[PDB]
């Protein structure tokens, strides 16, 4: 099912709790809301406040508040107040553009990836009445990418210019408390570099943790997909594709990963637990000049529904201006031969 | 300054004035069209006339290159230039430096094309592309003692009049201001009135006879009901005869030139008569123009208000323009002093001999002295610095 | 108790402050702000082949610069761009409908500010002049002054504005403190504020 | 227009006008033109000592001494007669018209001031082709400096003239577009056999010791005429061919670069098509 | 002060990480007809590591020595001996090739760039141009 | 031929793993964004330059960098002729430049015609058509660079005999 | 600009918003006598040939608007007189032509009903219809003089020019 909601690119996108409305960025220094009558969308809202690209939009579900990040270094903290969404702006301390931006699971904090080489990690403090952070600097060599929590919280994993997949802590003690011990390892005081991939190619599109956040996953530039589970040394799983880079990534169930990127269509992967091994199950849209949906690039991929344990339904935002919504179990009756997991 | 003199070229809507610098008159004055046959083998693209030997030819298509006094065919536009240099002038492109005219708000990527023929095709040793508004005060300096770069100027040809106040060898582009009536609207204008009520007038003739009547009788009255009421009196005294020859049969057909020879200019005071879009008199145009500028240069523009071009040889359409200009002024401080004694508007509109080709005149004058050759942008540099040279032309002189 | 760099319209002015007032002392002031950058550009874009007359187009140029100036990182980089390509070109729709190019004169009428010779005035640029406010300046408050050198104004907004300053700063100190020690030029902590407001 | 004219406009539209109002009775205009041609040529028209009943033609050539060196005294007086008069200050030949004296056909006297340029280089070609059809062999070759940096050369054999040009492309690539033309010349009578025989010869000049400049920018035509181009019946058209072949030659190098730009302008057009089709 | 590149010394720049297949036995299996084993043989033990730019050339030439030797038709069969990562080194000494035309070595690279694509894919290219530690 | 279609699939195929492009904001200057592959200021940002050649003549240089592309062209050019003809063309397109918005003003050192292709392109225009182009573009110079040739060759001899006959 | 009449006086009567001007005339109507050598309709005439190429037309006094009328009603005359052959049956024309009854301000068929007001009771309606009558009778009558040259059956071809022409791009028909 594919949307067209402009034929310049979505930078980004984010749904709110009920998946009743989405935020993209059409290219602008705005966020543009929409919302579904019927079948059709109305746009419903007008976020302009940045100063440069939006290039980062997160939803928090429950507190319904939005988080976005632009290049004119800025981040702010948008709030519903009656029919107007209301800004708060959040000083990330960073010299660059933002890059990436997501909340974490438990809402209290978010973390922006920059140009600044670092992550601002960002919390309010009821005390002073305002938006603080904490910088995680080593040993981010170059620009952050993407970023995604691991479910407790505290762990971050993110992928960067310097080719690299980084596991962090992101540990405020003011916030939270003693994140419970984890495969990745016991001690995660703030900032502390808990893993790092080792390959030296590629930069790093898109990084997701799974389900249970005891596996990672990252899509390199060099046509790589990888995977990382602390169940087994933090032993990571490598896939060489055949085809262009993969942008985006998430994962569908502890074993499945669903990517996309510069192919313009959604792609499957699996992982051997046992072997140790990734698997190509891909293409996932199987029927401008193209045979795909989107006819521009995938740059973001998310779960709508299901969450990442049992996904049944997947969004993709590309560079093509559109917006495309999957339904998985719909991909597996086309498609007989399909695995998953 | 070395032996040869420069060449000069005005490449106009309906006429292209040609010559070398140092010369009171164009050499050469010939309709700005090129005639040619219509995959191209051989050397076709050779086969073809200009000017006068391009308006009828049996076998050749009429084509005019220039639009409102912009190039609309390039390819067109350059082979013309092949003539108008080996041809007419029967120079060596070589050996000459070359000052090329262009309209006004002629677009800088335009300079370049113009440039790009004439170093990549013709080679010539230098270029220079001028601004005719100042070309135009230059050949005002002939006079009506001072001389200025600053001043209005009213170019009338053939494709559309233009106001343009330049400062100081500058035009102040933002308040440009166009007329949708010229040379081609006034003889327009002329032929209906005749075919209204003159018959015997060949009908693939009837332009011909309202151009030769416009350009031989016309002329700018100072009230219509006043000179209609001479004519209907002292008939014998204003009304003229004409007679041509019928291209069939040429059998001679004369007629009777009446109201035509002051109705025609007329419609530049009055533009309603014969355009049902725009209704502005010239001198309110003027008005509103040098009031659009800058404040402190709007004495020094209404003082010096220079005509050029064909369309601006009416008798007396200077002194029309220059009473009817002060009377919008005069009135305007009225209601100042009313209201609340703002010092008086000297408004002059200068007219001098050489007008009708006065671009092509302070083309050939200024092409004459020696800071020219300091201002051209050599071939040299066009090929070291590249194209972009050409965008600019020192003002000087 | 940081160093102030403001530029408005009228003048640009560099002025010390330590731990509660300014020192009318060691304060300096360049003659070339906002405007002169303004008038700087109409001369760059007449050289171009567009007819704007200094009195006339005024606020017009100003809208052009405020749209599409910014501060070159790297002159002789941006230069290159300019001249070997065209990702530097920006469209620009004037008030009579006609659409001008605007090109290297983007990051040229800025570099007023740090070369002034360019718009003919004797100084030594907004940046050097940073550099010599501060060496003059008391030999412990230095640290920190170099560590709070705050931009305030209109015409303080070019982008890349502070990336240059803080490689100028840097360049002078190599030379003209570290004598060429390119290994101390690391402890050389320069710390530009430029905040949002 | 393939061959390039052999007359001037200017001087028979400038004399075609006052003739044309002087046989009206009209009052004489003043006059005043400074003018060029081809090969540094310089030409004025004026009214000497302001007599507007008296209108003047002069021509300047920096290499007229050469000519004259070559019979063009002779020549001019045959061909002007009376209309000849002593050279204005600046000029080699000067050719006077009393507005208050012409003939009852004025066609003549026009089409030959018309032709005051091609009168002044006949001459060094009518004395060797006479040399040839008498026989006198050996005689000194002419030269002609006709341009600042480029020569012709003139000689006579038993039974053939020839012809041959020191010719100079300032542009490198003007050169390369030179050898096209200069090798179908070279290739010329293989459509007519009894045309004259063109040689070149690049950089290095034909063998025919003297001041011969050598560059990567000079080239040597070499027409070799024959009898039945020299002789008295074709020898005014072989001049007025011969005498501009030079200036010919430049200037279809010149509209060949033209005819190239209507293509790149045709070509480039298209892309432009293609990449906007591109485009959502 | 302005000729210096201060930036050559930020301490925020860039720094990456910081050998040859064995002739005696290509040689032995190319005067021999053993192509496909040649082809293995001179692809194992890339100077991915090595900074001589001499040692890197000595085994690229090696390399192209064999794609030289082999015959059209005896492509696809070699190429298609070769796992996925065997594609991707090739495909790295193919574009090494293009580097030094020769005789008409530059038209059969051209075979085998045709050979690899098909076998590698689009990806084995992409991962030309993305490796920092290459051949 | 039997060596083109060969030359371009490979410099197509190669195309397409290059345009592979993204917005980036700077990592060196507050606020700016800047072709990587031309200011070169972030070594982790450029990728590994390659050559795709037919022969010792005709290759192409593809330059690829996380948003922008730069393209250069070896045009054959088999003599003095076909060498002045595409110099003409190539300066004629590169003076027109701003109209190609995907053109070089100028040469890479050592090819006669560079493109300059960055992520703004490849979101305003399919990266697919946009590898057709270039492709498309190697072709049709070449085919030019030969109707001019003819087209000189057949005009200099209706201009010598044109000369000759007439004597 | 276009020509205005000169003819309003503060003392000057009204018919609807029209000015109800003196004329020189022997026919009947509710026309006051004439004291001047020169009425509207010398005016009408003597601007006619000019104003009749004005499109726009700005009303200053209600005279401006007897003018406008006349002005219109010339056009008329011209059209018939064109095509007639002596001055004598131009005169007959005339008389035919003021006498048919042509569209009043008000009604459907007066063009620039928007610019005159219409009669406000029955009995201005009597009047300015006699009025307007009048106007036309003493309007073709002059003009036929105008039109005539002392070479009878001769319509000037220096007025059927304007036939063709419309004053205000208007017309009573
Ligand atoms: N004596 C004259 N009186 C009135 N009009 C004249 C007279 N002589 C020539 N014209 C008219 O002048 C017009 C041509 O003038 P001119 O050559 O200045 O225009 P142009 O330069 O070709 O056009 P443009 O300035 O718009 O590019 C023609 O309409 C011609 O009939
Ligand atoms: N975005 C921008 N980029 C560059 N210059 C800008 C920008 N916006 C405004 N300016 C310039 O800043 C100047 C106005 O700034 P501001 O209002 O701070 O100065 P001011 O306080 O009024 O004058 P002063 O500082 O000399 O007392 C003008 O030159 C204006 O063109
Ligand atoms: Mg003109």
């Amino acid at each position: 099912a594919y949307h067209s909601f402009l034929v310049e690119p979505i930078s980004c996108h984010a749904w709110n709790k009920d998946r009743t409305q989405i935020a993209i960025c059409p290219n602008n220094h705005e966020v543009h809301i929409y919302e579904k009558s019927g079948n059709k969308w109305v746009q419903v809202h007008e976020l302009k406040e940045h100063n440069g690209q939006v290039t980062g939009v997160d939803w928090a579900p429950d507190s319904n508040r939005i988080v976005t990040c632009g290049t004119d270094r800025n981040a702010y903290v948008w709030t519903l107040k009656g029919r107007t969404w209301k800004p708060t702006l959040v000083i990330l301390r960073i010299n660059r553009a933002a890059r990436c931006v997501r909340w974490a699971p438990n809402e209290k904090k978010f973390a922006v990836g920059s140009g600044s080489r670092v992550i601002s990690i960002c919390y309010f403090e009821q005390e002073n009445d305002w938006w603080v952070c904490k910088h995680i600097k080593k040993p981010i060599r170059s620009t952050v990418l993407s970023l995604d929590w691991h479910p407790n919280s505290v762990l971050l994993a993110a992928g960067s210019c310097d080719f690299k997949c980084r596991i962090f802590s992101a540990y405020i003690k003011e916030v939270e408390e003693r994140p419970a011990p984890t495969p990745w390892g016991s001690k995660m005081p703030f900032g502390e570099l808990m893993f790092e991939s080792s390959s030296s190619c590629g930069w790093v599109h898109g990084v997701c943790f799974s389900a249970n956040g005891s596996r990672v996953a990252w899509v390199s530039h060099d046509s790589t997909v990888c995977l990382a589970d602390a169940d087994k040394k933090m032993a990571v799983a490598t896939l060489a594709s055949e085809t262009l880079p993969l942008l985006a990534v998430t994962f569908i169930t502890e074993s499945s990963l669903v990517a996309a990127g510069h192919d313009c269509f959604p792609v499957l992967f699996t992982y051997d637990s046992a072997a140790g091994k990734l698997s190509f199950g891909g293409r996932l849209d199987v029927p401008a000049g193209l045979d795909s949906l989107h006819k521009n690039s995938v740059s973001q991929i998310s779960v709508l529904s299901g969450g990442k344990a049992k996904c049944s339904q997947f969004c993709t935002t590309g560079m093509d201006g559109g917006m495309s919504i999957w339904d998985v179990r719909s991909l597996e009756s086309a498609l007989k031969d399909l695995k998953i997991v | 300054a070395g032996r040869l003199p420069a060449c000069v070229v005005d490449c106009g809507t309906g006429y292209t004035k040609l010559g070398y610098a140092g010369n009171t008159e164009p050499q050469f004055i010939i309709p700005s069209c090129i005639a040619i046959k219509e995959v191209m083998k051989g050397v076709d693209d050779l086969d073809f006339f200009i000017g006068d030997e391009a308006i009828e030819k049996p076998t050749y298509a009429t084509k005019w290159p220039i639009r409102h006094g912009i190039v609309e065919d390039w390819d067109l536009m350059e082979r013309f230039m092949e003539q108008v240099i080996f041809k007419y002038l029967r120079a060596e492109p070589e050996d000459h430096y070359f000052l090329l005219t262009e309209p006004p708000l002629n677009t800088p990527e335009n300079r370049e094309y113009t440039a790009e023929i004439m170093f990549e095709s013709f080679n010539v040793p230098g270029l220079y592309i001028a601004v005719q508004a100042v070309l135009a005060l230059a050949a005002s300096w002939t006079s009506r003692g001072e001389r200025t770069l600053t001043g209005t100027v009213i170019d009338s040809g053939d494709g559309v009049t233009h106001v343009i106040p330049v400062a100081e060898g500058y035009v102040i582009g933002s308040c440009i201001k166009h007329i949708p009536i010229a040379g081609r609207d006034i003889t327009y204008f002329i032929q209906q009135l005749l075919r209204d009520r003159e018959v015997g007038i060949p009908p693939e003739q009837s332009l011909e006879t309202a151009k030769a009547v416009k350009e031989r009788y016309s002329y700018v009255c100072p009230d219509l009901v006043k000179e209609f009421n001479k004519y209907d009196t002292d008939g014998s005294k204003w009304i003229k005869q004409y007679t041509g020859i019928n291209a069939i049969s040429k059998k001679e057909f004369s007629i009777d030139v009446g109201y035509e020879r002051f109705l025609g200019p007329e419609i530049f005071f009055h533009p309603e008569f014969a355009n049902p879009d725009f209704t502005q008199p010239i001198s309110e145009v003027v008005d509103e123009v040098i009031q659009n500028c800058p404040i402190d240069v709007r004495r020094p523009l209404y003082k010096n208000i220079v005509l050029s071009g064909g369309s601006t040889m009416f008798r007396d359409f200077g002194r029309r323009l220059q009473r009817d200009l002060k009377r919008t002024v005069d009135a305007r401080l009225k209601l100042s002093e009313e209201l609340s004694k703002p010092k008086p508007i000297d408004v002059q509109v200068i007219t001098h001999h050489m007008q009708r080709y006065a671009v092509w005149f302070g083309g050939s004058m200024l092409a004459s002295t020696p800071e020219f050759y300091q201002v051209c942008h050599t071939k040299k540099d066009y090929e070291e610095i590249g194209p972009s040279i050409c965008r600019h032309n020192p003002v000087f002189g | 108790t940081g160093v102030v760099v403001d530029s408005g319209d009228g003048v640009t002015h560099i002025c010390p402050v330590y731990e509660g007032f300014s020192l009318p002392h060691l304060t300096r002031r360049l003659d070339i702000a906002g405007r002169d950058i303004t008038r700087y550009l109409i001369k760059l874009l007449l050289l171009r082949g567009y007819a704007f007359n200094h009195s006339a187009d005024f606020e017009t140029v100003r809208m052009i610069k405020e749209k599409l100036c910014y501060v070159g990182y790297n002159i002789e980089q941006e230069q290159k761009l300019a001249l070997e390509t065209t990702v530097l070109v920006e469209s620009y729709t004037l008030p009579d409908g006609r659409i001008i190019k605007v090109g290297g004169e983007r990051f040229e009428a800025p570099e007023a500010l740090f070369q002034p010779h360019l718009i003919n005035v004797e100084g030594v640029g907004v940046a050097e002049l940073l550099f010599n406010t501060i060496q003059a300046a008391d030999i412990d408050t230095r640290s920190e002054f170099y560590k709070h050198i705050v931009l305030s104004g209109g015409s303080t907004m070019y982008p890349g504005l502070p990336s240059r300053l803080e490689r100028e700063l840097k360049q002078l100190y190599l030379e003209r403190v570290l004598k060429g020690d390119v290994e101390k030029l690391s402890k050389f902590k320069i710390r530009i504020e430029d905040p949002p407001r | 227009m393939i061959l390039l004219e052999v007359n001037n406009r200017i001087i028979e539209e400038t004399l075609a006008l006052k003739f044309e109002n002087a046989a009206a009775g009209n009052k004489p205009e003043a006059v005043e033109v400074t003018f060029a041609d081809f090969d540094g040529v310089l030409y004025h028209i004026s009214n000497p000592n302001g007599d507007k009943t008296k209108v003047m033609v002069s021509i300047s050539l920096k290499f007229y001494k050469e000519l004259q060196a070559h019979g063009a005294d002779e020549l001019l007086k045959r061909v002007y007669g009376s209309y000849l008069v002593n050279p204005e200050s600046g000029y080699n030949v000067s050719l006077l018209y009393d507005l208050e004296n012409l003939p009852a056909s004025k066609d003549s006297i026009v089409h030959q001031a018309g032709m005051l340029k091609r009168n002044c280089f006949a001459s060094v070609f009518e004395k060797y082709f006479q040399f040839q059809e008498e026989g006198k062999e050996g005689e000194n070759r002419a030269v002609i400096h006709y341009r600042d940096d480029e020569t012709m050369y003139v000689e006579s054999k038993k039974d053939r003239v020839t012809v041959v040009f020191s010719t100079v492309f300032k542009d490198d690539d003007d050169v390369v577009i030179g050898k096209v033309f200069m090798q179908e010349f070279k290739e010329g009578r293989r459509a007519s056999h009894t045309a004259p025989q063109v040689l070149f010869s690049h950089r290095e000049p034909p063998l025919e010791d003297t001041d011969a400049a050598v560059g990567d920018n000079i080239g040597y035509i070499t027409f070799v005429l024959f009898p039945r181009h020299t002789n008295a019946s074709a020898r005014d058209n072989t001049i007025n061919l011969i005498h501009t072949f030079r200036d010919y030659l430049h200037y279809h190098i010149k509209c060949s670069k033209a005819y190239i730009h209507t293509r790149m302008r045709a070509k480039t057009s298209d892309f432009l098509k293609v990449l906007n089709r591109a485009r959502p | 002060f302005r000729k210096v590149d201060v930036d050559e010394y930020d301490e925020n720049k860039f720094v990456d990480e910081d050998a040859g297949p064995d002739e005696g036995e290509v040689d032995s299996c190319l005067r021999q007809g053993n192509m496909t084993a040649a082809l293995q043989a001179a692809l194992k033990n890339p100077p991915i590591n090595t900074k001589s730019q001499a040692v890197k050339d000595r085994a690229g030439s090696i390399v192209l020595k064999v794609l030289i030797s082999f015959k059209a038709n005896d492509i696809e069969k070699a190429v298609q001996s070769l796992d996925k990562n065997g594609v991707d080194l090739l495909m790295k000494y193919i574009y090494k090739g293009f580097e030094s035309p020769s005789d008409n070595s530059s038209a059969v690279l051209l075979q085998w760039h045709e050979k690899a694509l098909a076998a590698g894919g689009v990806g084995s290219i992409v991962r030309v141009l993305t490796a920092r530690k290459t051949v | 031929t039997a060596t083109l279609r060969p030359y371009l699939s490979a410099v197509r195929a190669t195309l397409q793993a290059a345009l592979c492009l993204e917005n980036f904001s700077s990592q060196v200057v507050e606020r700016h964004n800047k072709p990587e592959v031309e200011v070169r200021s972030s070594k982790e940002l450029l990728l590994q330059p390659v050559t795709i050649s037919r022969n010792e003549k005709e290759k192409v240089l593809i330059e690829g960098s996380i948003n922008s592309v730069r393209v250069s062209i070896a045009v054959k050019q088999a003599d003095e002729i076909e060498k002045i003809l595409c110099h003409k063309f190539m300066r004629f397109m590169m003076m027109r430049a701003e109209n190609f918005f995907i053109l070089r003003r100028k040469p890479v050192e050592g090819y006669d015609i560079s493109f300059l292709i960055t992520n703004f392109h490849t979101e305003q225009m399919y990266k697919h058509k946009l590898v057709d182009f270039v492709i498309h573009f190697m072709e049709e110079i070449d085919k030019e660079i030969s109707e001019m040739k003819l087209s000189v060759n057949a005009r200099a001899r209706i201009v010598a005999e044109e000369f000759l006959k007439n004597f | 600009p276009a020509y205005h009449s000169s003819l309003m006086d503060p003392d000057t009567k009204l018919i609807g918003n029209m000015a109800l001007l003196p004329i020189r005339s022997q026919f009947k109507g509710p026309a006051p006598r004439e004291t001047k050598d020169t009425d509207i309709v010398d005016e009408a005439i003597y601007y006619f040939k000019a104003n009749v190429f004005f499109k726009n037309y700005e009303i200053k006094n209600e005279a401006d608007r007897t003018l406008i009328y006349i002005t219109l009603y010339i056009s008329e005359c011209l059209k018939k007189l064109q095509k007639c052959n002596s001055k004598s049956q131009g005169e007959k024309e005339m008389y035919t032509l003021g006498i048919t009854n042509f569209p009043i301000p008000g009604e459907p068929g007066f063009p620039l009903n928007a610019i005159y007001a219409k009669p406000a009771n029955k009995q201005e309606d009597e009047v300015m219809r006699a009025y307007l009558q009048q106007l036309r009778q003493e309007t073709g009558l002059r003009l036929c003089e105008k039109v005539f040259d002392p070479q009878n059956d001769k319509p000037s071809k220096w007025w059927t020019c304007f036939v063709k022409r419309q004053f205000m791009n208007k017309s009573l028909s």
